[PDB]
């Protein structure tokens, strides 16, 4: 029957509970000792008679790549050690199953692979991007930041592949020597694969020693051909956008109520972010329902309104040659119990993209803009 | 007392005599006395005759040591100065040295017990739970 | 009978006691402890003589001593006494009514 | 009967007489508790005896110094007396009395003995 | 209905004296003069009539006319009455009577009844001092001899044997459903028979 | 003064206390006649009939005289003393009681004359005024609550 | 230490719930050994179920034994206060 | 005087009340009632420390305060309570009961 | 019967009751005389004279008390209960008196 | 002696009626908690006192036999006499209180007080006439009608 299809995603839930390593991916081990060999690398854990002790990965000759290996246990051993508190039965195996999928993908593809990588020869543009900012902010580590306009790329992170960064909520800023931020605030991702083709409109793996000049004027050479012609790769998004119905080049009335932090400031202020302040910004004073206010952006912003005897009420229009506008209004170290409201004047289609693979190399780091300007936080 | 005992007993040893003597006779008198041939034998006074003279070698050797029972006290008399006032000297301080040694144990007891007292409030409030 | 126990009571006691004269008074000629007997005679004779109490109670409650009929009830002809004073104040609160009735009329601005 | 009392003298005007008169660690004070008491307790029981003592030593020199002369002056009346009717004939035998008289003749000499020697002071 | 009474007769020789006697055992002493007219059938036609020794009287309070005088008083309900006799079988309390009796507003029902059966017959007008102290109508009543006929009784002789006024004890609920009740009030009876046994006595009589 | 007993007589030496020589005793009493019979014939008993075998014969001679009765429950002996100075007349002018070795008589006096001053002065006292006071004298919350409760103190 | 089934033995699902039965030719057919599989499931989980209701005491109600312990605690506390208390005398004795 | 001697006289009769049946028949006599005779006995010169030495039956001292006491006269007045004070353990009291 | 007069005067005539207490007790100072004058070995009633006087006072007070019993007449008793605990009084009037003894107020 | 067997019968009938009153008083004093009623130990003592009477006249008319009479028992005597019960019996000691009776303070002026009997005369005479006085009017006073 047709529906066994939906039958058998319904249980797209694994167990996760441990102790019992049933990836079957096509993979191949042994038990006592559980360890695995693939064409590529290996993996082998020395397990307690009755749990997780240790775990450890050999990265199979590669090439350098080797290098690369002796951080995979500090990510995947560090989701099977079990001992913040104490937890016998509680330990889903949801993020290590995650972690593990990036690479049986890879391994099952190798020819005599996770090989052909670039990050070697595009660190050179991100230690190159910062040479241009000889200008001097007195920030002293604000500049590593400042460069989430143009280019940021990292290696293991979090997660155990290659991705890159952009926009990360703060941009502008803090003692605070612990890392509470570091687990409530969201740089978003790129990632990384790769995946078989089937449409003959995309270049096969350009296996790869050069992309980019000797002096960085901006240039971007290609590799060439013919590697017994293979199969080319993929990268998707950590947390899909919805763009418009653009597609280039490849009546409601809800309200909530909330509750600010105001402490002291100036006359009055806004309620849900910081950049609101430099875009409302004319000049010194004169904040006469001015209705025009650029904040900059990849792609810019709209107007601006406020009556007088001041309650606010503002609309703002994406002005990205699209032209659709949306508004919202306003009414009243503590709460203040506002009153957010949302009404909407025309509709149209979204798309909510997740992933495009592309076909060589300049074709991911020329979209980002687009993608910047693209965030509706919209807090709730 | 041993003066008492001693004098109690040479008076008792006169009783002794008279139960000895009175009674050997009694034991009527088989002797050759010189009444006519009726051996006076029942209204001038058979008894046991181990008594009449061989008794005076018999039951008295019997009382030899009873009468010499009396010189062994004689030797325990405490001679000594008649005046005996060296004693009544000599013993005169532990009227006194009794007691003042005392004054220390007898208010030992009690303060002795005081050093305790002093901090009874709490020693005796401490068992609150 | 409550005012004839007057005589059996004066006469029974209070000629028996008198009549005990007689026996301290005696002629004593005969026995030494016929005394120690006589004693009794005289040392119950004042305490029977004592019986006064009994008597003043005959006396003072007697009947009544402050209330003495059958009382019936009756109707008095009096209250034309406080009639009187009551129909002056009838007749002279008019006086002060029409006064009062004057001051209703008292105002006047423009009507006749 | 009785010599009922001569109750001569007897009153309550007397003021005659009253007239002329006119003219963790704790362990520590455990046991120093403890040896203060023990030691104390032990020394004044014992050393009542003291008394016991003294007593004893009054009562000897009393029972020796007037009593020893009453002893010799009663212990010669006994002999003196014990010469009833005995006479130089050895009016019958007498074996018994001669050989009495010996017996407390020797009895009264060694009585004499000690108490000749018995008076040491002077 | 039914009632509890009780009578006794004395001599008016010590009518005063009894008046004071029976002041107390609470009020004064209310005076009322009645007329009554009996009246005899003659149709025999009883559905609640029972005419034989049932027959009818009426009775009005002349109460103006104690000090007016000829009885015409009309306007007064007067209470027509008819009682069952003399009820034997108990000596304990006294008699305990049944006489329907109901008041009506003048009505001419009397002459409409009489025309259908009675006419009316000789009848009295008595005196009557009331003094209801609680619960009984303690009263004393005398049938000063009214020779006339609901009219003036100026000759107010002597009516009976019992010459004299003569005193009444009623305590009226024709309520005798309440056998509780009945035996209160017996004992209510006998208790003050007891508190007045002194001086007046009582007991059935001759009329 | 004939009413308890009392001992000038501490000799028991005359005589025999028996038929033959207890008269003795009374001979010697703290009271003696001095002038009866046998005081005028065996006060000179000297050489001559001294003793009661001689005694029983006096009757026969015309005086004061005295007859042993009854000899009583171990020791109780009676004395009839009377004066028979004439012929065949007897003056009993008492007896004596010699039982407890000493002299006793009462008169029936006694026991009237005893008994009036004991009863009529102990029952003659009992006239104490015990309570007076009448009319005019012949005939004499919170805390107040506790025992409303008593009853129900048992029960619950 | 506890002797109730094993954690990973007390799967939530089955792995191969489908147990490669996609309906073609290569499908689980042992329809009765998967219904047997089932059974082994079922009983290793009464089995769990048992060890459990026979496991632990579970105090009180989840809550009463925390206030319990908040009593207990206060209790131990007093308790230390007496002891340090009767220590602080006994030093500030014994001085002679 | 018409009683010759004088100090022997003064302390015989004081130390002469040794048993108690002689004080009964003296109380029968009821001199005892006389109260200038009771106020005279509260004549106690040998009690006191001096002329104390003198007396010689150191056993009638019990007696003094016995006798102070005041409803014991009569109490002992009764013959049988009189008697039943003549007994006591010469023997066991071998150090003086007090 | 009142031969000299009426003379009732109730309210007044219990001061004679109210005086004959003091014959009653003078009874007993006309006694003790008697005793006083028989102990001391005296003329007999030369002396005394108590007697007659105690005679004397018993007459008076019988004759006062009779007079007292014949000025009264209730035969024993008539209209036994209570006497006159049947009894009801003025209060009311007495009190309604306020009206005019009181409120001459205009004045 | 068998003529006075009846006096001295009716000695002991009348003491036993003394002795039974006085037993039926005691139990009527208990019988209740408080003085039953002054009046029951008034008549009681006048029950008492008339006894008393018959013992006292008793003595008198024949005491001079009383005197003369010696010890002479029967019936009983023999017997009974080795309790020596007999002396309590007869103790002619007297008692205390018979003893602090004071035949003093009325010795003074003593050996007259008789001759005294023309008292009871004049009470008689007293007496008599106040018999005959029982005129209701005026009581004694002898005067004006009123």
């Amino acid at each position: 029957e047709e529906v066994i299809h939906i039958l058998s995603k319904s249980k797209g839930l694994v167990s996760e509970a441990g102790l019992e390593r049933l990836a079957r991916s096509l993979e191949l081990e042994f038990m006592w000792k559980r360890t695995l060999i693939v064409a590529g690398s290996a993996l082998e854990l020395l397990v307690e008679f009755s749990q997780d002790v240790v775990q450890s990965v050999t990265l199979n000759f590669p090439d350098i790549v080797t290098k690369h290996a002796q951080k995979a246990g500090e990510i995947l051993f560090n989701d099977l050690r079990l001992a913040p508190g104490q937890s016998p039965l509680t330990k889903s195996l949801a993020r290590f199953a995650a972690n593990f999928e990036r690479l049986a993908v890879l391994d099952k593809l190798s020819i005599l692979e996770a090989v052909a990588d670039v990050y070697e020869s595009l660190a050179r543009l991100h230690a190159w991007e910062l040479q241009k900012l000889r200008e001097d902010p007195s920030l002293a580590g604000k500049d590593d930041e400042y460069l989430e306009n143009l280019v940021l790329c990292t290696k293991s992170g979090k997660p155990a592949m290659n991705d890159r960064g952009r926009v990360g909520l703060a941009l502008d800023y803090e003692a605070e020597v612990a890392s509470w931020i570091a687990d409530n605030e969201r740089t978003w991702s790129i990632l990384i694969g790769c995946a078989p083709l089937r449409d003959l409109s995309i270049n096969p793996v350009r296996i790869s020693d050069k992309w980019i000049g000797p002096n960085v004027k901006t240039s971007l050479p290609d590799g060439l051909h013919t590697g017994e012609p293979i199969i080319d790769w993929l990268d998707p998004e950590p947390t899909f956008i919805p763009a418009t119905d653009q597609q280039q080049q490849q009546p409601n009335a809800d309200t909530t109520t909330s509750k600010p932090t105001p402490n002291a400031k100036a006359s009055h202020k806004k309620l849900d972010d910081f950049e609101a302040f430099l875009a409302k910004h004319s000049s010194h004073s004169g904040p006469i329902s001015n209705m025009t206010p650029s904040q900059h952006q990849p792609s810019s912003d709209l107007s601006i309104d406020v009556t007088l005897r001041p309650k606010l009420q503002i609309v703002f229009p994406l002005h990205a040659t699209s032209k659709e506008e949306v508004k919202g209004k306003i009414a009243h170290e503590e709460g203040d119990q506002m009153e957010g409201v949302k009404t909407e004047g025309d509709e149209d289609g979204e798309e909510k993209k997740r992933r495009r693979p592309q076909p060589g190399d300049l074709a991911r780091a020329l979209e980002v803009l687009e993608d910047v300007g693209k965030w509706a936080e919209f807090v709730r | 007392d041993r003066l008492t005992q001693l004098q109690e007993a040479m008076d008792e040893l006169l009783e002794m005599f008279l139960s000895a003597f009175f009674w050997v006779e009694r034991h009527h008198d088989l002797k050759t006395f010189g009444p006519n041939d009726k051996i006076p034998d029942l209204k001038a006074d058979t008894k046991s005759p181990e008594e009449y003279k061989a008794g005076q070698l018999q039951l008295a050797r019997d009382i030899i040591v009873k009468e010499q029972q009396i010189e062994y006290l004689i030797s325990t008399l405490p001679g000594l100065d008649n005046s005996e006032r060296e004693q009544i000297q000599l013993l005169r301080e532990l009227e006194d040295d009794l007691v003042t040694a005392e004054a220390q144990r007898q208010e030992a007891l009690k303060e002795r017990d005081e050093v305790l007292g002093k901090l009874d409030a709490l020693l005796r409030g401490l068992e609150r739970p | 009978e409550r005012k004839n126990i007057l005589i059996a009571s004066i006469m029974t006691s209070y000629r028996d006691l008198i009549t005990h004269a007689t026996s301290p008074i005696t002629s004593a000629t005969a026995s030494p402890g016929h005394a120690g007997y006589s004693s009794m005679a005289l040392s119950t004779a004042i305490h029977a003589a004592v019986k006064y109490t009994e008597d003043l109670l005959s006396l003072t409650r007697t009947l009544r001593e402050a209330l003495w009929v059958v009382g019936p009830l009756t109707g008095p002809g009096e209250k034309d006494a406080q009639a009187e004073e009551g129909m002056a104040k009838d007749a002279e609160v008019v006086w002060d009514v029409l006064n009062e009735m004057r001051d209703r009329e008292r105002e006047r601005m423009m009507a006749a | 009967l009785w010599p009922d009392p001569p109750a001569f003298w007897k009153p309550e005007n007397i003021e005659r007489y009253n007239a002329l008169k006119q003219t963790r660690l704790a362990p520590a004070s455990e046991t120093t508790s403890d040896s203060k008491h023990f030691d104390r307790g032990f020394e004044l029981k014992k050393l009542a005896k003291s008394l016991l003592v003294n007593y004893l030593e009054l009562m000897g020199i009393m029972s020796i110094n007037p009593a020893h002369a009453s002893e010799k002056v009663q212990d010669i009346k006994t002999i003196v007396l014990n010469f009833h009717h005995i006479l130089n004939e050895y009016i019958q035998l007498m074996q018994d009395h001669l050989d009495a008289k010996r017996n407390e003749t020797a009895a009264v000499r060694a009585v004499v003995d000690k108490a000749k020697r018995l008076i040491e002071g002077l | 209905p039914y009632e509890i009474f009780l009578a006794g007769v004395v001599s008016d020789n010590k009518a005063r004296a009894v008046l004071g006697g029976f002041t107390e055992m609470i009020r004064g002493f209310p005076t009322i003069k009645e007329l009554l007219k009996e009246r005899g059938p003659q149709e025999l036609h009883n559905i609640l009539v029972r005419q034989p020794d049932a027959i009818l009287g009426p009775a009005q309070a002349g109460a103006e006319a104690a000090p007016h005088g000829t009885v015409s008083g009309g306007k007064p309900h007067i209470l027509r009455w008819s009682d069952i006799p003399d009820p034997p079988n108990q000596r304990i309390p006294p008699f305990i009577t049944q006489r329907k009796i109901i008041e009506i507003p003048d009505q001419r029902a009397p002459r409409i009844l009489a025309a259908s059966k009675f006419r009316n017959k000789s009848d009295l007008v008595e005196e009557s001092y009331h003094w209801w102290f609680n619960d009984v109508e303690y009263s004393m009543v005398r049938t000063l001899d009214p020779s006339p006929q609901t009219t003036d009784q100026v000759p107010s002789l002597a009516g009976l044997e019992p010459i004299g006024d003569f005193w009444l004890l009623y305590v009226r609920m024709r309520v005798e459903a309440t056998p509780d009740r009945m035996q209160q009030a017996h004992n209510q009876l006998q208790q003050i028979r007891d508190q007045l046994l002194g001086v007046f006595e009582f007991k059935v009589w001759d009329r | 003064l004939d009413e308890i007993q009392w001992h000038t007589n501490p000799a028991v030496v005359g005589g025999s206390i028996h038929d033959n020589s207890v008269l003795f005793y009374f001979r010697e009493s703290p009271f003696y006649d001095k002038t009866s019979n046998n005081e005028v014939l065996y006060q000179q008993g000297l050489h001559n009939q001294t003793m009661m075998q001689f005694l029983e014969t006096l009757r026969e001679m015309s005086g004061l005289e005295f007859v042993v009765a009854q000899e009583t429950g171990t020791g109780v002996w009676v004395i009839n003393k009377q004066t028979r100075r004439k012929e065949d007349e007897i003056s009993v002018h008492g007896t004596y009681f010699l039982v407890g070795e000493n002299v006793y008589m009462a008169a029936p006096t006694l026991a009237d004359i005893i008994s009036m001053r004991l009863a009529s002065a102990s029952s003659s006292i009992s006239r104490l005024l015990p309570i007076a006071a009448s009319v005019q004298s012949w005939s004499p919350p919170d805390p107040r609550w506790l025992e409303e409760t008593l009853m129900i103190h048992e029960f619950f | 230490a506890i002797i109730k089934k094993l954690r990973a033995a007390q799967q939530q699902q089955a792995a191969n719930p489908s147990s490669q039965a996609a309906a073609g030719g290569p499908g689980t057919t042992g329809a009765p050994g998967s219904q047997p599989s089932s059974s082994g499931p079922n009983a290793t989980a009464a089995g769990g179920a048992i060890g459990t209701t026979s496991l632990p005491s579970s105090a009180t109600t989840g809550p009463t034994p925390s206030n319990a312990l908040h009593s207990v605690k206060e209790l131990p506390a007093t308790t230390d206060p007496i002891k340090h208390k009767l220590q602080r005398a006994r030093a500030a004795v014994r001085l002679l | 005087h018409g009683g010759h001697t004088r100090f022997e006289l003064e302390l015989e009769f004081v130390q002469a009340l040794s048993n108690p049946e002689y004080v009964n028949w003296l109380a029968s006599r009821k001199y005892l009632m006389n109260p200038a005779f009771v106020a005279y006995l509260d004549l106690q010169y040998w009690s006191r420390p001096p002329y104390l030495k003198y007396l010689t039956y150191p056993t009638a001292l019990r007696m003094l305060q016995l006798l102070q006491s005041e409803r014991f006269r009569q109490e002992i007045l009764v013959p049988d309570v009189a008697w039943q004070l003549r007994l006591e353990g010469m023997k066991a009291a071998v150090l003086w009961h007090k | 019967p009142v031969d000299i007069h009426k003379p009732f005067t109730p309210a007044e005539r219990i001061q004679q009751l109210g005086e004959i207490d003091n014959d009653i007790a003078s009874l007993l100072q006309h006694l003790s005389a008697a005793l006083k004058a028989l102990a001391t070995p005296d003329p007999v009633t030369a002396f005394k004279t108590a007697q007659n006087d105690f005679f004397r006072t018993i007459d008076r007070i019988d004759k006062h008390l009779t007079r007292q019993i014949y000025a009264l007449e209730e035969a024993g008793i008539i209209t036994l209960k209570s006497g006159t605990g049947s009894g009801a009084g003025t209060v009311g009037a007495g009190a309604t008196e306020e009206q005019a003894q009181q409120l001459p107020q205009p004045q | 002696a068998p003529e006075e067997l009846k006096q001295l019968e009716l000695l002991r009938n009348r003491f036993a009626q003394l002795q039974s009153s006085l037993t039926s008083l005691a139990g009527n004093l208990i019988r209740t908690e408080p003085l039953p009623t002054y009046e029951s130990l008034q008549a009681s003592a006048s029950i008492l006192q008339q006894n008393l009477r018959s013992i006292q006249e008793l003595m008198t008319e024949n005491s001079d036999i009383f005197k003369r009479i010696a010890i002479h028992p029967s019936t009983n005597f023999p017997g009974r006499t080795q309790e020596h019960m007999l002396l309590q019996l007869l103790r002619k000691k007297l008692e205390p209180e018979v003893e602090s009776w004071v035949e003093e303070a009325r010795e003074t002026a003593r050996a007259f007080n008789e001759q005294w009997a023309d008292m009871l005369e004049t009470f008689q005479h007293s007496l008599h006439h106040y018999v005959t006085v029982q005129l209701k009017k005026q009581y004694t006073v002898e005067e004006q009608e009123m």
